[PDB]
DNA sequence: CGCTCTGCTCCTTCTCCTTTCCT
DNA sequence: AGGAGAAGGAGCAGAGCG
């Protein structure tokens, strides 16, 4: 027998309570700051919002001086909001906030950076990459950054155009915007702020009625809104200027910053890729890679258009959402492409010669039945606006997406059984033990195992049918749902607990193994530690270094796990 | 918390009931673990007949601290309160 | 008796006994063998949550003695500090109440 | 030796109202800080001064006089730049331990930073050079490089038990040496 | 019970006798008491104050190292029957030979008479000074006893 | 214990405490209603407010941070009947002296 | 070696209330209770080693060890263990803070049904400076019913009906919660009912007997259900709850019992065997746990096993407090002497144990006037003042007294009946010994049990006690009868009547008890009534019909009868 | 004396105790003892009934003074002494630096 | 203009709490 | 019992609507 003490070492009870948002970002900031900046944190996110007073009198630390630092620092990582605002009756408070796109950065850094190396396509050039790499590895870690900033922290007399005709490059493409106030400023108070001064400007004792007033309001600030959150996505105007004899430059005054929503899109371009690689050939889906990579840039906003952070949702008018979200993604004329489009990007190593059986040089022609194929198929893939003319409806082709990425973490985890009475379930509705042995043909005994194994994660709820007035269990009869949503929403936050876990563990790790990092940097650990002796050493750096890798790996698996439900 | 000085001091110069009774209980527990006295003791051996004894003697070495609602206090001796 | 109850599957001998494992045994597919592609993406993650700790923003801390000879004297300095006040901030960014803290 | 300042707590029975206030904190502080070693600080010896000393305050059912004071004691603490003399006895195939005089013996120099040319001999000759060796209860002097302390003790009563059932840690106070310059070793060397 | 102040000045090797010797001048000198002394104090028959054991033996044992002759020679110590005077007027040599530091403590003790001994109270003490300021200090701080 | 024919110790009530609070005696209701009745001598570890054993936190295994101190058996028996339930009962000290 | 070591005495502060976040109860125990068995019978009824009477967690008798830290029921504290569940269930003392929990958030996201800026002015109103139980309750019920107004969850736009529990009786059905979503939309068409009107059609096509049934079956919080929603409750809003989100265990989830701690044995002792209601109810939540398990995994009916899940609500419901009015639910059946039942009522902890006790050195007897004895003086029985010692501690100005006390030994009245010494640790009794030499080795710090003599203060006290004068202290006078004697005059404090009274008589043990005693409770000091300030001691029927004859105007005295009366009165 | 006519009921006497300990010791005690719980009611033990409980000294009567006992110390005697000791230390190098 | 929400105001059903104890 | 407290219903003027 295990006896209790020894499950608290041994086994994670201890780490089980906590919850898994706190958890996941308190340790986040306590990996890549330190403590005092977890401190801040943990109490913002345990609390929300807070002024710097309050913020003393919460944590330990009553030295404003050491919350002032704690908080130019978490704002530099851009990992906090502030909200100063005025009242009335006298004086001015701020506020700060925690910002879930801020600390993201942090848990997305090594896939952010593969995917800047990866779509500049300086595969060709060794010291592109090594160039790209720095120039993003600097903006991370150091939050914003400007060209000025960058050409003098390299040495003089030396060809700046190659570490800036990138840069350029870079702008170019949307993975870096400039900086501004809307960034470091809640949402949903931006919202607030904007349907008023559009509810107040309105005359006294309209004839318009209290209903048409809010109305007006409402479909007023919206446009307010959208100008500014468009602005500082996509305006060029920064990379537009050129002073004269020189190349296309940015303006030296503006900061950049990496632009998540980019990312993100790419992303979401990843996993569809990932998912049409397992209903139609290699080739089909070689040209879907393409077909993707090119809509992205001028891809719509992939979590939300932030408008449903902003409010209430609406009485019942989400449907004024899903209708503009489809408007969009269909009527964007970069959006918008044709089996023509597809033929000058296609790769060089691709032939399409004889993948194509028709009765049983990258001609447009063999584009177009591949295209076909991939309307044809039952995922939708891609969707036909006239014959000719392609277009991808990430309006229905998300909700599949999420579904089959779902069932198959079922299938992998659970069993194959799960999986076909999972579906079978949701393709029914409502469905009764008896017709579910009917219609999936599989004995009752290992059905009902099955099925409580899955009713211990949000996947298959009971809905209780009472015969008698007291809801007694002997006289009711049970049915089952699925509850999509439900479902969803608990594999998010098991998967961000377990990655919090991970690098919980890495930490406790380097930890307890430190002792040997010191010498390690005494004796310029790279290459030299073998002269140093101590095989015992080194055998203890090698597995500790092993398991660190491992962790980085399972915590990359687990990040491409959970994006999906992490979508909307 | 801090002391309000001897110069101004607002509370009743004459000892209470309460104060009297602490005072010939703690005499009392001292006495009784052997502690010198300061009076003729004629012929007794219950230390709180001894410390009624040092009390009308006026010659008790303790001082009561008085604690006002907000916190500060005073210190008054036996000496000096009367009864 | 409360013990005259039994379920259809289950005997007396499989009742009695309350034992849950309360260790996990239903693993995850992702914890595999490594891939080429996940070392190198390790190793720039190793670089990464480094260079930063390393970095200014650290704000992590939450002999030293005051006998004097000639050992403290031209004793190698262990590092060259930096502070806030160094990195360039921009003032737009950030609240008013802030600036003290930070080298106007 | 250095002089320290310690605020503290100090019971004062009745038994002892007959003496003198000062007299009998000294004799508790005594008491309390005879020879024992105060944590992260070093050894106490001796109550050398006492500069505050608040007004007795009495619980409501002891009948003493509990009084917070501040002192200096005089304490047994060299950092690097020492130089201490004395004798060895005890010696073992680990290390050298020298004592001092009746004081404590919990100090450790190892063999490994004791001058260069030594080693052990098990042969049970006392040390070995390649030209001349000392041996037990012999003059010697030597420094200390690093003080280290130890203050743990996490005995379950289970642990208690089954410890008695079957029946280290000696040293609060541990200090490290070496024995590199000439000079030390012993002083009888020369001359 | 907290500490205050982890160090106050320097308490060296000479008033840590002087206290130590009027500690046992005041209650428990056995430099005359092994004599069967049998002073009644109090009519316990203890005729002592303070029996207390831990102090005197850990006093005595103070008291005997520093009695014990300063191990810079192989017979008293030279600094349990130093003179007052002595300590505050040698103080003028060790202060004109500016060590710089603060090492005074360390000399008044242990390790004058000595070349080698010298050489090693102090790092690189040959590099620092080698002319006239050794030699002055060894017939200066060697000159009490 | 409370039999005619035990030695039945007598019992002081609620009605008895409130005159003796009456008369504004707290050294009396100290000795009548714990001292005389039922005193017992329990460990409280100081950072959580919960009852050791034997210098044991058997919580925080670390036997460093464990005060004792005098409380009615009754009032022992009623926080581990509340710890038995889900409630806890942490009982915060502080020191009687420093004024 | 030889660490110093401190000891600074210590002062209750202050409760602070919490509950157990499942970590706790684990950290909390030395034994997980397994087994059914009490007792495995290979060794005469010894206990088991993961059972309900395991001996990790105390002994019942003094002929044990308790096996964690050894000693028998007097030197042993006790331990706990903890009790894993197969399935969560609902914690009674919390049901309806679990309702709270679920009326004030969304059924789909579990985001609290308010908007920012009024969670901002609640938020603002709930850290006001200065606020009380009251305003913070007021507080709380304002946004439960802003929250109850809400009609669509702002953060996923789904709908929320009335969240109230399903009620049905006190026993059967108690402890069901019944979501009814479709409760606010009337005359409208929503995408719920869209989805519920779907589903159901299906349902009726295979089932066409429902269709009587297709009412009712509002969305049920099962504790399972409800657990997985209160774990992604956020912490921001845990304040607006009643909930401290900034210590573990300040969370909603840890509401719901999850593991039971095992008590120890001291709080049910096993009795001469006989066990008690706690043990054996524990016993059967062992029972239908393992049942539980065993079942879930052999693919028993999903409509039996949601009935025996019932049933362990139920059972440790009924461990926590005796509530299930109808026990016919119980197949095996309400006296049952649960947690609760051992905190209430007149004889509980709190108005039985706690605010009110048993003493010792007291005694009880038949009254008896005395108008010989002063007033301020009561007449104690020698043989009941034999055996009320008080502990005198020996101090240079009563050692020759107490030695013969001692001498005398506590067959003769002025004696003693037991020896402390101070180094020693139990009490020498006198019966035995040759106290002789005891006498003569009496040192100036130990304390000496001595009986009761003339001049000692004690409190007495009669039943009821109304006013504070029920209860007053006098001075002990030792007599040769059996009864208490008290001075007519001091009857009326007390309102005794010598027709039977009893009266209680009780010994400070303590110099401060004593003192104050008699410096306030004196009878001296409390001729007056504090209610107006009149007299209240004072002379009675013949001490006023005497008084009266005598100062008639027809009573002339010689010398002789005056000098006579006047000796009489002195 | 709160603004309103709270009475002498238990439920009155939810008015300005705010003490679970002696709420629970006068009536509906596990209510107020789960209520605590949940709310994580934090009270003072400051009122008679909870000193009583827990075996400490009241605040009124005889517990509403401090006793304390003067030390009888002289002032002069306190001055912190080291003779014919800092002629050395710090005027080692009290020159050329 | 009936219609249709949102909100009181009224009402019914459902538990708690009742004296000294006297060994 | 009586005696208040509290949680859920049930009809109803109110106010906005096309
Ligand atoms: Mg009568
Ligand atoms: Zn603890
Ligand atoms: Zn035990
Ligand atoms: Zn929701």
């Amino acid at each position: 027998l295990v006896t209790p003490e020894d499950v608290m070492t041994i086994s994670s009870l201890e780490q089980r309570t906590l919850n898994p948002d706190l958890f996941l970002y308190k340790e986040l900031v306590k990996a890549h700051l330190g403590e005092r900046a977890a401190s801040v944190i943990g109490m913002l996110v345990a609390l929300g919002r807070l002024s710097v007073r309050e913020l003393v009198e919460k944590i330990d630390g009553m030295d404003v001086d050491s919350v002032k630092t704690t908080l130019v620092s978490l704002t530099q990582l851009r990992c906090v909001k502030y909200l100063q605002e005025t009242a009335i009756s006298g004086k001015k408070t701020t506020y700060y906030y925690y910002n879930e796109e801020g600390i993201h950065i942090l848990l997305y850094s090594g896939l952010i950076i593969d995917e800047i190396i990866t779509q500049m396509r300086v595969n060709d050039e060794e010291e592109h990459k090594q160039l790209v790499a720095e120039i993003v590895q600097n903006v991370i870690s150091l939050g914003s950054l400007t060209v000025e900033d960058y050409l003098s922290s390299v040495t003089s007399d030396s060809m700046k155009y190659t570490i800036s005709s990138l840069f350029v490059q870079l702008c170019e493409m949307g993975y870096l915007i400039q900086i501004s106030k809307l960034h470091y400023t809640p949402i949903e108070d931006l919202w607030q702020f904007l349907y008023e001064k559009h509810y107040k400007n309105i005359p006294r004792n309209s004839p318009l009625s209290d209903l048409k007033k809010r109305s007006q309001a409402k479909m007023n600030a919206k446009t307010d809104f959208a100008k500014i959150i468009n602005k500082p996505n996509e305006l060029s105007q920064i990379l537009t200027v050129d002073p004269k004899t020189s190349l296309r430059i940015v303006k030296p005054t503006v900061s950049l910053t990496i632009n998540l929503d980019r990312f993100m899109k790419g992303r979401r371009s990843k996993q569809l890729i990932n998912l049409a690689k397992t209903r139609v050939g290699s080739v089909t889906a070689q040209v879907y890679k393409i077909a993707l990579r090119l809509t992205e840039q001028k891809s719509p906003k992939i979590r939300d258009p932030l408008t449903q952070t902003g409010l209430l949702q609406d009485l019942e008018e989400a449907k004024s959402f899903q209708d503009e979200a489809e408007l969009v993604e269909e009527k964007t004329p970069g959006l918008t492409f044709n089996a023509i489009d597809l033929a000058r990007h296609l790769p060089a190593e691709l032939d399409l010669r004889g993948s194509l059986l028709s009765r049983k040089p990258h001609s447009a022609s063999l584009i177009n039945s591949h295209l076909k194929i991939l309307a044809s198929s039952n995922f939708p893939f891609l969707n036909e606006t006239k014959p000719g003319v392609y277009y991808v409806p990430y309006s229905k082709l998300m909700p599949v997406l999420k579904s089959s990425v779902y069932e198959y973490v079922i299938a992998s985890t659970l069993g194959p059984s799960a999986m076909r009475l999972s579906r079978c379930i949701r393709d029914n509705k409502l469905v009764s033990e008896k017709i579910i042995n009917s219609t999936a043909l599989m004995k009752e005994k290992d059905i009902r195992s099955t099925l409580a194994s899955l009713i211990r994660y949000n996947s298959v709820e009971i809905q209780e049918v009472p015969r008698t007035a007291d809801r007694s269990a002997s006289r009711a009869v049970f049915l089952f749902r699925c509850k999509e949503t439900h479902s969803y929403n608990f594999m998010r936050q098991n998967l961000e607990w377990n990655m919090a876990n991970l690098l919980f563990k890495k930490e406790k790790l380097k930890q307890e193994n430190s002792t040997l990092l010191k010498k390690a940097n005494r004796d310029d650990v790279k290459g030299r530690e073998n002269e140093l002796l101590l095989p015992s050493e080194l055998n203890q750096l090698k597995m500790v270094n092993e398991r660190e890798l491992n962790v980085f790996a399972r915590l990359s698996r687990l990040l491409s796990l959970w994006e999906v439900f992490q979508m909307a | 918390e801090k002391a309000i000085p001897k110069d101004q001091r607002a509370t009743t110069p004459y000892m209470t009931k309460y104060e009297r009774a602490r005072i010939l209980g703690t005499r009392a527990l001292q006495i009784s673990m052997n502690a010198p006295v300061f009076v003729d003791l004629e012929g007794e051996t219950d230390p709180l007949r001894i410390a009624m004894k040092e009390l009308a003697e006026k010659k008790i070495p303790l001082v009561i601290r008085r604690y006002l609602p907000d916190g500060s206090f005073e210190d008054w001796s036996v000496e000096e309160l009367i009864v | 008796n409360y013990m005259s109850n039994l379920p259809f599957g289950l005997g007396y001998g499989d009742v009695g006994k309350n034992h849950i494992t309360e260790f996990p045994s239903i693993p995850l597919p992702i914890n595999g063998p490594i891939t080429n592609k996940e070392r190198s993406l390790a190793v720039k993650y190793i670089n990464f949550g480094k260079t930063v700790k390393d970095g200014p923003f650290y704000t992590g801390s939450m002999t030293n003695d005051g006998i004097e000879r000639y050992s403290d004297k031209y004793l190698k300095k262990r590092k060259i500090g930096i502070s806030i006040d160094d990195h360039p901030y921009n003032l737009n960014l950030f609240p008013n109440e802030l600036y003290n803290v930070m080298g106007i | 030796f250095i002089l320290s300042k310690i605020a503290d707590l100090v019971r004062i029975p009745p038994d002892q109202f007959h003496r003198d206030t000062i007299s009998a904190i000294t004799h508790q502080l005594n008491n309390k800080f005879a020879n024992k070693i105060i944590p992260n600080v070093g050894l106490c010896i001796t109550i050398y001064d006492l500069l505050t000393v608040e007004e007795g305050q009495l619980k409501p059912g002891d009948g003493s006089s509990y009084i917070n004071v501040t002192f200096r004691a005089v304490v047994f603490k060299p950092f690097l730049g020492e130089i201490v003399t004395g004798w060895i006895s005890k010696c073992t195939a680990e290390g050298i331990k020298v004592s001092l005089l009746g004081i404590f013996d919990d100090i450790f120099i190892p063999q490994n930073m004791l001058f260069e040319g030594c080693y052990y001999t098990p042969e049970e000759s006392a040390w070995i050079w390649p030209k001349l060796y000392f041996d037990v209860n012999e003059k010697i002097r030597f420094r200390i490089e690093r003080e280290v302390f130890v203050d743990v003790k996490p005995k379950s009563p289970k642990e208690r038990e089954l410890e008695e059932r079957a029946q280290e840690k000696p040293p609060a106070y541990a200090l490290l040496g070496s024995c590199q310059t000439d000079g030390m070793g012993l002083v009888s060397w020369w001359e | 019970m907290k500490v205050l102040e982890e160090r106050n000045a320097f308490l060296s090797d000479y008033e840590v006798l002087k206290f130590l010797t009027d500690l046992e001048k005041k209650h428990l000198w056995d430099q005359k008491s092994l004599a069967a002394l049998k002073k009644s104090r109090s009519k316990g028959k203890q005729n002592r104050p303070y029996n207390h054991p831990e102090l005197q033996g850990i006093t005595r044992n103070v008291v005997n190292y520093l009695s014990i002759n300063k191990n810079f020679i192989n017979e008293k110590s030279g600094i349990s029957k130093m003179s007052d005077e002595s300590f505050a007027e040698l103080m003028t040599k060790l202060n004109s030979f500016k060590l710089f530091k603060a090492e005074k403590l360390q000399i008044v003790n242990q390790l004058p008479a000595n070349m080698v001994h010298l050489y090693s109270i102090v790092e690189e003490c040959d590099a620092r000074f080698d002319e006239k300021t050794i030699e002055e200090m060894l017939e200066i701080i060697s000159g009490y006893a | 214990t409370e039999g005619r024919s035990r030695d039945g110790g007598l019992r002081l009530g609620e009605m008895e405490r409130d005159c003796v609070i009456a008369y504004g005696a707290s050294q009396l209701l100290l000795e009548r209603l714990m001292i005389s009745s039922d005193a017992f001598e329990v460990d409280v570890c100081d950072k959580c407010g919960l009852m050791g054993y034997s210098g044991w936190c058997t919580t925080c295994k670390s036997a460093e941070n464990i005060i004792k101190m005098t409380i009615p058996y009754a009032a022992k028996l009623l926080f581990q009947e509340l710890l038995s339930m889900n409630i806890a009962p942490r009982l915060r000290l502080e020191d009687i002296f420093q004024q | 070696k030889e660490v110093v070591v401190s000891e600074t005495p210590k002062r209750i502060k202050g409760l602070e209330f919490s509950a157990l976040s499942a970590a706790d109860i684990v950290a909390q125990s030395e034994v997980e209770v397994s087994t059914r068995d009490l007792f495995d019978l290979e060794k005469d009824r010894a206990p088991k080693a993961n059972g309900a009477l395991d001996p990790k967690m105390g002994v019942s008798s003094s002929s044990l060890e308790c096996a964690t830290c050894h000693g028998n029921l007097a030197s042993c504290h006790g331990h706990f263990g903890h009790l894993k569940l197969a399935l969560p269930v609902f914690h009674i003392g919390y049901f309806k803070a679990t309702i709270q929990i679920l009326q004030g958030i969304c059924k789909n996201c579990s985001a609290i049904l308010l908007s920012e800026t009024d969670k901002r002015q609640f938020l603002h109103e709930l850290r006001r400076p200065g606020v009380d139980n009251l305003r913070r309750m007021g507080i709380l019920k304002k946004i439960l019913d802003q929250c109850k107004k809400q009609r669509r969850c702002l953060h996923c736009g789904a709908l929320n009906g009335v969240v109230k529990k399903a009620a049905a009786g006190a026993g059967s059905a108690a402890l069901k919660i019944i979501h009814d979503t479709f409760r606010w939309v009337g005359k409208k068409s929503a995408p719920e009912k869209d989805i519920w009107v779907g589903e159901w059609k299906e349902v009726l096509a295979h089932n066409p007997e429902l269709e009587r049934y297709v009412k009712r079956c509002m969305d049920d919080l099962n504790p399972l259900k409800t657990l997985n929603l209160f774990k992604q409750i956020k912490s921001a809003d845990c304040e607006l709850l009643g909930i401290d989100a900034t210590v573990p265990s300040g969370r909603p989830e840890t509401y719901i019992w999850r593991y039971l701690p095992a008590p120890p044995v001291c709080i049910r002792p096993s009795v001469m065997s006989n066990e008690d209601d706690l043990t054996v109810k524990l016993t059967e939540i062992v029972w239908t746990s393992s049942l539980i398990k065993a079942g879930l995994d052999k693919g028993i009916s999903i409509n039996n096993m949601m009935e025996h899940w019932d049933y362990l609500q139920l059972t440790v419901a009924m461990y926590i407090n005796s509530d299930s009015v109808n026990p016919a639910m119980l197949p095996g059946s309400k006296p049952i002497r649960g947690f609760c039942q051992r905190l209430k009522g007149k004889q509980g902890r709190f108005r039985g144990n706690l605010s009110g006790k048993r003493v010792d050195f007291s005694g009880r007897t038949v009254i008896s006037p005395d108008p010989n004895l002063s007033i301020d003086e009561v007449a104690v029985p020698d043989r009941v003042a034999k055996v009320l010692t008080y502990p005198e501690k020996v101090t240079r100005y009563n050692r020759h007294k107490l030695q013969e006390l001692i001498v005398n030994g506590p067959n003769v009245h002025p004696g003693a009946n037991y020896l402390l010494k101070r180094n020693e640790d139990a009490r020498r009794n006198l019966r035995y010994g040759d106290r002789m030499k005891l006498a003569k080795n009496l040192q100036i710090g130990d304390v000496v049990e001595r009986h009761l003599e003339d001049g000692d203060v004690v409190l007495f006290n009669r039943q009821p006690s109304l006013h504070r004068l029920s209860i007053l202290s006098h001075y002990a006078k030792i007599r040769p009868w059996r009864t208490f004697r008290l001075n007519e005059c001091v009857c009326t404090p007390y309102n005794a009547d010598f027709d039977g009274d009893e009266m209680n008589l009780h010994v400070p043990q303590t110099e401060e008890a004593r003192a104050e005693a008699i410096n306030l409770m004196g009878v001296k000091n409390n001729l007056l009534t504090p209610k107006s300030g009149e007299p209240i001691i004072a002379a009675t029927q013949d001490f006023i019909t005497g008084s009266y004859l005598i100062s008639h105007k027809d009573s002339f005295y010689d010398r002789a009868t005056l000098t006579q009366l006047l000796s009489m009165m002195s | 004396y709160k603004g309103e006519v709270l009475g002498i009921t238990r439920f009155g006497l939810s008015k300005m105790r705010d003490s679970v300990l002696q709420l629970a010791s006068f009536e509906k005690t596990t209510d107020h003892l789960f209520d605590a719980a949940f709310y994580m009611k934090k009270d003072a033990v400051e009122g008679v009934s909870e000193c009583i409980i827990l075996g400490q000294t009241m605040s009124i009567g005889t517990g509403s003074f401090k006793v304390v006992k003067g030390t009888n110390i002289s002032e002069k005697d306190l001055v912190p002494k080291r003779c014919l000791f800092e002629s050395l230390s710090n005027e080692a190098a009290l020159k050329a630096n």
